[PDB]
């Protein structure tokens, strides 16, 4: 919620990488979180830092 | 508008306001998508007045799925 | 007793018209270099404020009155001028009469700061010096009346003359030399604010470019918040470099210089006792400092 | 202020090595941070060990916020059993005068307000140690008020370089060349300083400011004619190089411009946020100097009479 909106401030100030790039909001479901990765009770233990990159098509140049 | 009549009802009952209550009152676009990794569903959201995916104010430059 | 009294000696050679004006100036604000028992009148006069070469302007008089020390003249002997300083001598006595040179009336319970005579004169012939007395006007008007006269000077490069306090008119225009006397204060305003409104606009390259009234509030609130997310909401991260970080420090000192000038602290509060609450022009007002 | 004033008492623990007792008698006039205005405290409360934060040793730039949370007080007289001090926010004495010894490299002039700085400068870093009680005492440096606003401006601008992967060390006053000792700054308190800046930075921008921005071409034309206007720009400001490129112009016409004064409203909002900010980063200049037998210069290493500043 608050993390959903403070990230909109990041695109407005231009701190995000890539000026032609645009912003997409995603709600991850808890069942999608379980089968892919980490357990759920760990995140229970109010914002959390997540590092995000973008990877280009078929050539190993990432942000 | 009745939206202004809503805003006084929220402000009186909560004793205040955050933007969390602002976005819930205008509209919201709540779309199912499905994950390529582990087959599960997830939700893509574009707020109304936002700068993101579909936004009332900020669409330069809008992006296409033509490719 | 134990009351402190500065004694100002008048040099002899006073003509009979000259002593009559000094007889009349009983309750007025007078500055002095250092708190001391005995002192000449040459340090009192307006000639003692000069740097050259140059009679000091409105900006220097605001700077001088921090370093100078305010004192109110008591009874005036023909021998000497007995005046008590405000900051040390009044903490034991408690009550000092004070006459307004201001045309603005005084209510009870008001804080009063001192303003140089920019709002708008005594000169002695035989002793070859001038006297300029500051204006004891109230402190909420003091941040206003100074800022009105600054706003006129920006128009030199609606009516600003309207100031209605406690049911009374005021005319700031009343002319010629008042504008040029104030010119140095005007330039340090614009140079401070425009250097302010470039560095903030360089560190945040899209304050004006950000969307109006709703994204700007969302940019405001996260910056307004207390939470740990602070630095990633601010910074934008051969060829010459903009010396921004040095221009920070030179602007902060110049802004820090003007904080002491334009505070106009409440030196004097007036408590009317056994009399009318409204103290008008040319009337002695009792003075009680902070305990 | 009371009729007698208010004098706190800092009690001394009984275990004293006699050289540490003579070390306290050299602290005749210093500045002491009290956490409260309680009448009786201990030396452990005064010293640097309780003056730390929880688990984390504060740096020099982070020590400023620890000052304004506490109460500066001045030691009057060292007794064999206790130390008597007077607070500054409370009305200070019966008489209105305190002596303050200069642990400062710079001499003092009359009337100038005193703010106070942590031990920052090179070479003169002097902290009294009470090795019988295993205590350390870091005492602040009293300095004139435009100097303290420089040093805060030098430290805060240094930390903004650390968020961006030359030079700013050297100050000048009375012709003296002097730099300052600093190695690292914690990323915590810098954000507390920076957020205190940019909120006060934004709150000066009002509708009249854009009208003032139209006078940027006037000043760069006026600095040609008078050297007093040349005393502004100094070649290191943005506005000299900003005027060389941008030619701004006014918006028109303002909403409800008949009833209101936009240039007046921009100034008063500027005087309450940006001109206030010299108070917001450091602590307030509570004290100025009034010598009685008139000494224009109070030399470094000597006492001085002391009177409150509003």
């Amino acid at each position: 919620m608050n993390a959903h909106l403070a990230n909109e401030v990041q695109y407005d100030l231009g701190h995000v990488p890539g000026r032609p790039s645009s912003l997409v909001h995603v709600i991850i479901s808890s069942e999608c979180l379980a089968a892919a990765g980490i357990p759920l009770a760990a995140l229970m233990r109010a914002n959390f830092q997540v590092e995000i990159q973008t990877r280009a098509h078929a050539t190993g140049d990432c942000t | 508008s009745l939206v202004e009549w809503l805003d006084r009802g929220w402000e009186a009952l909560a004793g205040g306001d955050r933007p969390d209550w602002l976005w819930s009152r205008r509209s919201i676009s709540v779309v199912l998508r499905h994950h390529y990794g582990t087959k599960q569903r997830f939700v893509v959201v574009s707020y109304e007045n936002s700068v993101a995916w579909g936004g009332r104010r900020a669409r330069p430059p809008l992006l296409s799925s033509a490719l | 007793a134990d009351g402190f009294e500065t004694d100002i000696a008048i040099p002899s050679g006073i003509s009979r018209p000259d002593a009559a004006a000094l007889q009349r100036c009983e309750g007025r604000v007078v500055f002095l270099p250092t708190i001391r028992r005995q002192l000449t009148l040459a340090d009192v006069a307006h000639e003692s404020f000069v740097s050259g070469g140059v009679s000091p302007d409105t900006l220097g008089l605001l700077l001088a009155y921090r370093r100078r020390f305010p004192a109110v003249i008591t009874r005036v002997l023909p021998t000497r001028i007995v005046a008590c300083p405000l900051d040390v001598g009044l903490t034991h006595a408690g009550t000092v009469n004070l006459r307004n040179t201001s045309p603005v009336d005084l209510c009870n319970g008001d804080p009063i700061s001192l303003v140089p005579p920019v709002f708008e004169d005594v000169r002695l012939d035989s002793l070859d010096l001038t006297l300029r007395f500051p204006v004891p006007l109230p402190s909420p008007l003091a941040r206003e009346i100074v800022a009105r006269l600054v706003a006129r000077g920006i128009r030199d490069l609606p009516d600003l003359n309207v100031l209605y306090y406690n049911g009374s008119r005021l005319s700031l225009l009343a002319l010629g030399p008042v504008n040029a006397e104030l010119r140095s204060l005007v330039l340090n305003m614009v140079y401070s604010i425009t250097e302010g409104t470039t560095i903030i606009l360089t560190l945040i390259p899209r304050l004006f470019a950000l969307s109006a009234q709703d994204g700007y509030v969302n940019a405001l609130l996260q910056m307004q918040s207390v939470t740990r997310e602070a630095a990633q909401l601010i910074h934008p991260e051969g060829e010459r470099r903009l010396p921004l970080y040095e221009a920070l420090v030179a602007w902060l000192t110049h802004a820090g210089q003007l904080g002491d000038t334009l505070a106009l602290a409440p030196v004097v509060r007036v408590c009317t006792f056994d009399g009318a609450a409204v103290v008008r022009s040319g009337d002695m007002a009792p003075v009680i400092r902070y305990p």
